[PDB]
């Protein structure tokens, strides 16, 4: 059952999402939304993206997310809608690996597939190097543009976000 | 606000909309987005009062989820063709979520319940911005990706635009919804013609461009916003109801006015076509739009409104507003027809 | 683009992200370098209305090794048809594959 | 006096340096005596993996010299 | 596609659906538009490691740093709609209407 | 003249942090110019060799590519050893 | 201090690099009979299993081209033990 | 497997020692005892973030260093850190990083 | 064996903690012109196992809390993540040999703050909630000079590997080379741990979060707490004072290190009894005035000075 690590963590990728979906109180939601995100570090990791999968860790669950929780310990004031749609994303979860563990072929928009992830990795790698990260280091080297268009705007955040929070 | 940083933030407003045009990465496109409505929040709130407050919230998060779908077609689209170049989409579902980013973005029916809202929460000068400049953006992108479009798809919302901004705007007094109500309108004919002939959408957008420049320029002069303000310019500025006149005229597409050109090379990108009812049913239901435009003339121009007594201190003062490019605008808002065969220049 | 500044300027602001097959550092190859290669110097200079009937073999090659549809049916055939023959006893897997 | 301050900077002291030796007798103890294998990049991950296979016995520690050359 | 593939796009979905349909709260629905980048930089990140896809390697930081630009000045909205009406719910933004 | 040292007297006087973050930020930005080492860094990095060094193909007329590694010909890194 | 031990550094790896860069020719000949031999076991099981199936070719290219394809995991690990496949897959990933 | 052991060892240790901790008293029996936003808090976590961001960008400087294109490489490296501490200069003058009302 | 070894890992952590309170308790006594515990065993050596069993069988409180399931998750993410943060460690070996090791201890610590913020959720009190705001503000803006200041010490080593900084460091402590990034890494790993002088979280007279925390659940967050501030000068001394590695006597190896790591522990216990406490304002202009202008500087020079000596360190 370890080599379907993947697939069991995408299960819990979505489980989350059901549960910060059905929105209940704020301060549930973003504790949803980190357990999600952990698990999508995970999925990430193992297809070899480690640089990647850290950076959800500390620039989404330790950044965004903690300004998030600490926007709503300050400015939200601490039923059957929220149980209702709760209990039916979990049942339409189970449906869908329910039949992909039994036929392991689902139509649904498109055609997955229920091998196994495993079947798709390549077989051939002896670098002396990470190949993620050398693409990554390339953000310096061949995106300039990019780091000129992504610089101004973080720029132009801080900017904006003073002008709207002036209030006068 | 300080001068120089509304310079700043206008100039990123452009270099949004530039970015998009000179993309051929996806991802750049998408930045173009991002870094565009990042910038044209600040224009919005920039009054500080409730009702500009939630026009910014309503806008931010018809934008924000318009882009979140965008990127979803960019990435299937990755998946089934392995390239990020900004040409037709190898995938159906990667084109309707696209098609329907765009079109929540332009504010086609049924996509369009914040036009009418976000438009009358904003000062003038910012809904000159959001209905002129704000749709050129992803009109580019519709250009670029018009040969995978699903013909059903973007017809249906045309048509839908044209019969709800018409209806639309036969209930309005503000003049900030009425403007609204006539963009949703125009875009219905840009986006109908696409698949036919995608140079008569930029001639169409062109002109939309500056006939709705030079209205929006006629209120700020006034600062009228209203049905009942706008009919006091008789008994304080007569020359500038004859050019509202003769500009609401145009933008219903009586001839020989410039508004009546667009119309007219559209009607005729469909029947060389074999689209004999979809450019009838266009043209009549686009009789909506001049009803409530004439309704204007009558209140403007053609009949002289009571006045009040203090309009007597106004007579003492000139305008002082800048009314840039006024002039120039209005002629060819109105003189154009003889020119028609000059929009060989846009292919 | 809608305004083609990059080739005016012959300056390459994002033509060097766009395809898998181009410059990557350290000369690293994608999975499917030599099809995209491939479908690419079929279909240039075609326009895009031709390349879609005069160019469809290198292009289903090329969506193949992309998502793999085709062969995951053809292991998922051979491992229902072992499957069943393994619970019948008219199946025996070499040491090898043990 | 001071001195009577060490006596528990000795414990505190002690019980930061089992982890330390602990870690460096147990994979001594696992390698055959040798320092566990470093693999940070997939080339030492597939020399490493092909010692298993020449090792005979499933294990990528097990050395074998000149002696299984012929 | 694959088996993966499926939850992640099921959880874009998910998140979809959930920012479509508002109950009370305005910081509810700003989580279900983070955790609809959450998902999209997850699926992009499958696609572009296992296609060794060498330079993409960088866009899926690039989806993060201005999808989380983005939801700081989503923040910064629902402050100032709080300061107004004491609390961040949708319904009292309904001036609009006329 | 006499300018530019009351300026500079009074902000290491009243701002000394700033005055070091303006001196060190502006020494990251000029010595890397004037610098006649900075080309060794290049070379350094275009001699690591990542990659194999495929062989051409042998077609006679090539005498500056060697035919085996030890062979003179071809690039030298002895200004690496002494450097 | 550190210029110098630096420099140090690059020269070796240089001589690092070197050693792999002479063992490559040989490792590529070994993977090179090393795949092929698992694509042929492969092909004999393949053909015992379907050698009555309503119309199936033992070891059809699903490619309309003949070049060579990099096989991928399904192709080589496909009826192999649990543990080896584990190892081949996510061995790396995992390892400490 | 290694790292999800150890993963698994900590936070299964850290529970059983807060359940034993809200229980190992409750073996005993006591008797039963009976019986506004602030803006300048929000300014400090979103310019936190914006330069948290920032960062992301500067982690693989380290692996930039060694390319071959060291003159476009040190360009565009002394841009995001100019970049950074101008945002920081703007948020100084304009009495972003203040405490008094 | 690996389970031996995680076991090895940590009952020592806890045991260490357990007597650096006593360590502590002593160090600050003689400073003080006074003794410290030395009743409680010979030398006070028994007075950390008398306060284990005291908290432990001490009834707690446990408020009527609005949510009463994020009271029990806060001191559950604080212990499990401080132990966490040991496994990359290299003494000299690691327990997990991380390639981003570096990266992994910035991204572990900075999921710390949520015990921060919950646990002032849970308590249901307004006030312990603006405490909680404050140190979760601290704690933040600290935290962006340890990611720059890291990143420019790794630029004169090449990668995120922490066994790397060993190798880099056999000719020369880094403390030569970057004495002035090595001063603001020790004051921002103080601010970071809320140690005096930025102690205003257990600085009463102007506020703790966890002040509804009692017996057992309160040890936790102590504990925590304290392996924390062993681990950050663990980190400093790998970074900062690299000790030699002889492979074929890993020991001495330990012992060196282990010095080190308790010198640099026994200096956050003579700083607490040295100077008085930074208010609020002020600890946060010490961080965006003037650490910040400096480690900006300091990156912009440290990316710049190895390519114009040629001194760039290898990729591997
Ligand atoms: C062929 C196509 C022809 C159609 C052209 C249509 C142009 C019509 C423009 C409207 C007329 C101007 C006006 O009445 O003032 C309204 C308004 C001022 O009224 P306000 O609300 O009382 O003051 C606002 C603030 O309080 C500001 O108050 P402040 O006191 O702080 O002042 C700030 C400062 C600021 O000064 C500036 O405005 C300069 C900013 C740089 C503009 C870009 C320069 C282009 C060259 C670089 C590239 O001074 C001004 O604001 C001057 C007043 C505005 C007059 C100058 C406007 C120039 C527009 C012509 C260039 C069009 C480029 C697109 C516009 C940008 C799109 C977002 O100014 C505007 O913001 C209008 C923006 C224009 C948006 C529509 C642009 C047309 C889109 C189509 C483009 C062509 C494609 C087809
Ligand atoms: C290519 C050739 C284009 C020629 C452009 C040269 C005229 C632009 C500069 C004039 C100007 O200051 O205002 C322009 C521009 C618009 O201001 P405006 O209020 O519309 O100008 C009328 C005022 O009464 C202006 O009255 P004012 O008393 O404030 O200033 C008198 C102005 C008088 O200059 C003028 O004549 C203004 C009217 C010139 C025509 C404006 C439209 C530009 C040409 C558009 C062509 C459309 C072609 C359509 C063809 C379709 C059929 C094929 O004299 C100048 O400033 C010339 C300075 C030379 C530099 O001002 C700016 O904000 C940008 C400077
Ligand atoms: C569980 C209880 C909550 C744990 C919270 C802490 C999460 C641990 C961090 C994830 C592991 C990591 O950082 O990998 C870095 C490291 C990075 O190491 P690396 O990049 O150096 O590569 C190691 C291997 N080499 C070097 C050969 C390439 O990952 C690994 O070393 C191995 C990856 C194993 C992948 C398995 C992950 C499964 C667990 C993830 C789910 C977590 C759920 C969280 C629940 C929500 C709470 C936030
Ligand atoms: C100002 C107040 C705060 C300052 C904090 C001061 C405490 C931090 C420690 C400073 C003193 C340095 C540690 C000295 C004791 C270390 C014992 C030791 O490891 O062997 C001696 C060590 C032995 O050296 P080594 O084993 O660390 O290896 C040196 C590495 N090379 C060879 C590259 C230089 O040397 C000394 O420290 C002598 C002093
Ligand atoms: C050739 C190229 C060379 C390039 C590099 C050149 C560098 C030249 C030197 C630059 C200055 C060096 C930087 C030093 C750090 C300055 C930080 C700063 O902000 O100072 C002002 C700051 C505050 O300055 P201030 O409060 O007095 O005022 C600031 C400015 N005004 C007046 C406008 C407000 O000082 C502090 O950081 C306060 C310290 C808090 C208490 C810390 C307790 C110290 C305990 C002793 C610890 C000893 C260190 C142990 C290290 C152990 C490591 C293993
Ligand atoms: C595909 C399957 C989609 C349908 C699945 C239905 C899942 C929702 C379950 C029903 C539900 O949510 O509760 C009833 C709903 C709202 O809950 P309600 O009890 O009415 O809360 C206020 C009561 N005073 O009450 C309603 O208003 C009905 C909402 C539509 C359902
Ligand atoms: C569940 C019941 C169902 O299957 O509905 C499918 C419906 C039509 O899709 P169709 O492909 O025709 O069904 C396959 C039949 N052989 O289609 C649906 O109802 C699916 C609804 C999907 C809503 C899409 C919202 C936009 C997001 C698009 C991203 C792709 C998501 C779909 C793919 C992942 C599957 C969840
Ligand atoms: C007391 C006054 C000073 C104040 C206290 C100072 C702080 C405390 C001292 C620093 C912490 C050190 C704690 C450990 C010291 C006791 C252990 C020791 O001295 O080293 C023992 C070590 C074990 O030997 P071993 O690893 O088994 O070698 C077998 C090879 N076949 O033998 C070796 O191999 C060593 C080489
Ligand atoms: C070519 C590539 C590099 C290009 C870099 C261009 C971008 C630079 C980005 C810098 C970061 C943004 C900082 C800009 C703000 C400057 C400070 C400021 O805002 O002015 C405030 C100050 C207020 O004045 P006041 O307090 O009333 O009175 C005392 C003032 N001294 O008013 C003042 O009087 C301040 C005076 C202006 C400050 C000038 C700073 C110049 C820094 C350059 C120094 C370089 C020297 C390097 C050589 C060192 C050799 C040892
Ligand atoms: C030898 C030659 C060395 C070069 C000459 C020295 C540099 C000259 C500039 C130094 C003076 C800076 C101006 C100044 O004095 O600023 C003081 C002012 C403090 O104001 P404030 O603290 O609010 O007052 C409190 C009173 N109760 O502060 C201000 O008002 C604004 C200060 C903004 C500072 C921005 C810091 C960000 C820049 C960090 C440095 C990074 C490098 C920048 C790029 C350099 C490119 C070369």
């Amino acid at each position: 059952m370890m080599l379907y690590i993947v697939f069991i963590l995408s299960v819990i990728f979505v489980m989350g999402f059901v549960g910060f979906s059905s929105k209940p109180s704020p301060i549930y939601g973003g504790l949803g939304l980190i357990v999600s995100g952990g698990v999508g570090c995970g999925i990430v990791l193992n297809f070899g993206g480690s640089f990647l999968g850290l950076m959800v860790f500390l620039i989404y669950l330790g950044g965004m997310m903690v300004v998030f929780g600490y926007t709503t310990a300050m400015a939200t004031e601490q039923n059957k809608a929220v149980l209702g749609a709760f209990v039916t994303g979990l049942l339409m979860e189970f449906f869908m690996v329910y039949y992909v563990l039994k036929d392991k072929e689902v139509e649904v928009v498109f055609e997955f597939n229920g091998l196994g992830d495993w079947v798709i990795y390549d077989t051939g790698d002896s670098g002396f190097f990470s190949e993620e990260a050398m693409g990554i280091a390339a953000l310096y080297s061949y995106g300039t543009w990019l780091v000129i268009v992504t610089g101004w705007s973080l720029l132009i955040g801080v900017v904006v976000i003073m002008e709207i929070t002036r209030g006068n | 606000m300080n001068p120089i940083i509304f310079i700043i933030i206008l100039l990123t407003i452009m270099l949004g909309t530039i970015i998009v045009m000179i993309s051929s990465h996806w991802l750049l496109v998408w930045i173009g987005f991002e870094m565009n409505m990042l910038a044209i929040i600040p224009i919005m709130m920039k009054n500080h009062n409730p009702r500009a407050t939630e026009a910014s919230t309503k806008y931010f998060l018809t934008q924000s989820t318009a882009s979140m779908l965008l990127m979803m077609a960019v990435i299937i689209n990755l998946m089934f063709s392995g390239q990020w170049t900004v040409m037709k989409l190898f995938n159906p579902m990667a084109s309707m979520l696209m098609t329907m980013a765009l079109a929540m973005k332009l504010g086609m029916a049924p996509f369009h319940f914040w036009v009418p809202e976000v438009t009358q929460g904003i000062p003038l000068s910012s809904g000159l911005i959001l209905l002129t400049w704000q749709k050129l953006a992803p009109m580019s992108v519709l250009y670029q990706i018009f040969p995978s479009i699903n013909l059903n798809l973007i017809l249906t919302l045309s048509v839908l635009s044209i019969l709800i901004g018409g209806w639309g705007g036969l209930n309005q007094t503000q003049l900030r919804k009425i403007m609204a109500y006539s963009s949703i309108a125009h875009m219905g004919w840009m986006t109908a013609v696409l698949p036919y002939n995608p140079t008569m959408t930029l001639l169409n957008l062109i002109i939309y461009i500056i006939m709705t420049s030079t209205m929006f320029t006629m209120f700020m002069a006034n600062s009228t916003t209203t049905t009942l303000s706008l009919s006091h310019t008789w008994n304080k500025t007569p020359i500038m109801t004859v050019l509202i006149l003769a500009t609401l005229l145009s933008m219903g597409g009586l001839p020989p006015l410039s508004g009546f050109m667009p119309k007219w090379m559209i009607i005729q990108e469909m029947t060389k076509n074999n689209s004999i009812i979809l450019p009838t049913f266009m043209a009549i239901t686009a009789l909506l739009n001049l009803y409530f435009y004439m309704r204007l003339t009558y209140s403007t121009t053609l009949t002289m409104f009571p006045s009040t007594n203090n309009m007597k201190m106004k007579w003492q003062f000139p305008l002082m507003k800048k009314m840039t490019f006024l002039p120039t605008m209005v002629v060819l808002s109105t003189m154009m027809l003889p020119l028609t065969p000059m929009l060989s220049v846009l292919e | 683009p809608f305004f083609d500044v990059q080739k005016r300027l012959g300056v390459d602001l994002d033509r060097w992200m766009t395809i898998q097959s181009a410059e990557q550092p350290h000369k690293i190859p994608s999975r499917c370098h030599a099809f995209e290669k491939e479908w690419i110097e079929c279909a240039h200079g075609i326009g895009s209305i031709r390349a879609e009937k005069e160019c469809k073999i290198e292009f289903e090659d090329f969506r193949e090794c992309l998502l793999r549809q085709k062969t995951m049916k053809r292991l998922h055939a051979i491992r229902r048809q072992r499957e069943k023959l393994i619970k019948e006893g008219k199946y025996t897997p070499p040491p090898h594959h043990s | 006096m001071w001195f009577e301050v060490l006596p528990g900077i000795a414990v505190m002291g002690v019980c930061l340096f089992i982890p330390g030796m602990a870690t460096a007798r147990i994979h001594r103890f696992s390698n055959g005596g040798k320092e566990k294998r470093v693999a940070h990049y997939p080339y030492q991950w597939y020399l490493m993996e092909r010692d298993r296979r020449v090792s005979g016995v499933n294990r990528s520690y097990v050395s074998k010299g000149l002696e299984n050359i012929d | 596609m694959s088996m993966v593939y499926m939850n992640i796009m099921m959880a874009f979905t998910v998140s979809l659906v959930g920012l479509l349909m508002y109950r009370s709260h305005l910081m509810s629905s700003l989580l279900c538009l983070e955790g609809m980048m959450l998902s999209l930089f997850v699926m992009a990140a499958l696609t572009i490691l296992n296609s060794h896809f060498t330079l993409a390697s960088m866009m899926p930081i690039i989806l993060l740093v201005f999808a989380a630009c983005e939801a700081a000045l989503g923040l910064s909205l629902l402050v100032m709609v709080s300061n107004t009406y004491g609390t961040d719910y949708v319904q009292n933004l309904n001036l609009l209407q006329c | 003249a006499e300018r530019v040292a009351a300026f500079l007297k009074n902000v290491w006087a009243k701002e000394p942090v700033l005055v070091a973050s303006f001196a060190i930020a502006g020494l990251a930005v000029i010595l890397p110019t004037l610098s006649p080492y900075t080309k060794y860094s290049l070379m350094i990095n275009r001699a690591t060799p990542y990659n194999y060094p495929v062989p051409l193909r042998d077609d006679g007329n090539m005498p500056d590519v060697p035919s085996h590694p030890q062979d003179p010909q071809g690039p030298s890194l002895e200004w690496l050893k002494r450097l | 201090s550190m210029m110098k031990w630096n420099r140090e550094r690059r020269r070796l790896q240089i001589e690092d690099f070197e050693a792999r860069i002479a063992l490559m020719p040989l490792l590529q000949a070994e993977k090179d009979r090393r795949v092929l031999q698992m694509l042929r076991e492969n092909l004999e099981e393949e053909a015992t299993v379907m050698k009555d199936v309503p119309g199936w070719k033992v070891g059809e290219s699903v490619f309309h081209t003949t070049r060579w394809v990099t096989p991928m995991m399904g192709e080589l690990y496909g009826l192999r033990a649990s543990e080896e496949v584990l190892s081949a897959t996510y061995g790396f990933i995992w390892y400490t | 497997m290694n790292l999800m052991l150890a993963l698994l060892t900590n936070f299964t240790l850290a529970t059983l020692l807060v359940i034993i901790a809200f229980w190992l008293p409750q073996l005993n029996v006591y008797s039963e005892k009976t019986s506004p936003f602030s803006m300048k808090f929000f300014l400090v976590a979103i310019t936190f973030l914006l330069f948290d961001l920032e960062i992301a960008l500067l982690l693989p400087l380290p692996w930039a260093s060694q390319t071959a294109n060291l003159n476009t490489m040190l360009t565009m490296a002394l841009f995001l850190i100019i970049l950074l501490a101008v945002s920081l200069a703007y948020e100084w003058t304009q009495k972003g990083l203040e405490w008094t009302e | 064996m690996f389970m031996i070894n995680i076991l090895m890992l940590i009952i020592p952590i806890l045991l260490a903690v357990a007597f650096l309170t006593l360590v502590e308790r002593k160090v600050l006594g003689y400073m003080q012109l006074r003794k410290g515990p030395n009743v409680v065993g010979p030398y006070g050596l028994l007075q950390p196992i008398a306060d284990a069993i005291k908290l432990f069988i001490k009834e707690p409180l446990r408020p009527a809390t609005s949510s009463a399931s994020m009271f029990i998750l806060a001191p559950i993410m604080a212990l499990g993540l401080a132990l966490t943060m040991w496994i990359p460690l290299p003494m000299p070996y690691p327990l997990i040999n991380m390639n981003l090791g570096v990266l992994f201890m910035l991204a572990m610590s900075s999921l710390a703050v949520y015990s921060i913020l919950w646990s002032g959720w849970a308590s249901n009190s307004k006030y312990a909630l603006i405490g909680a705001l404050r140190a979760v503000a601290q704690t933040i803006s600290y935290e962006v000079t340890l990611a720059i200041i890291l990143l420019s010490v790794l630029l004169m080593s090449g990668s995120f590997t922490l066994s790397t900084l060993i190798t880099t460091q056999e000719q020369m402590w880094l403390i030569l080379p970057a004495w002035p990034l090595a001063m603001m890494w020790f004051i921002s790993t103080l601010a970071e741990t809320n140690r005096a002088p930025f102690d205003l979280t257990e600085g009463e007279s102007e506020l703790g979060f966890n002040v509804e925390y009692a017996a057992g659940p309160f040890a936790l967050f102590f504990m925590a707490e304290y392996a924390n501030i062993i681990m950050m000068n663990i980190f400093t001394a790998i970074l900062f004072l690299g000790t030699s590695h002889n492979p074929h006597m890993p020991e001495l190896y330990t012992i060196n290190f282990t010095i080190k790591s308790l010198l640099l522990t026994m200096s956050f216990l003579w700083i607490r009894a040295s100077y008085p406490r930074f208010r609020y304002d002020q600890l946060m202009h010490l961080l965006w005035k003037n650490f910040l202008p400096l480690t900006l500087a300091l990156c912009m020079w440290h990316v710049s000075l190895p390519i114009l000596t040629s001194g760039i360190p290898p990729q591997t």
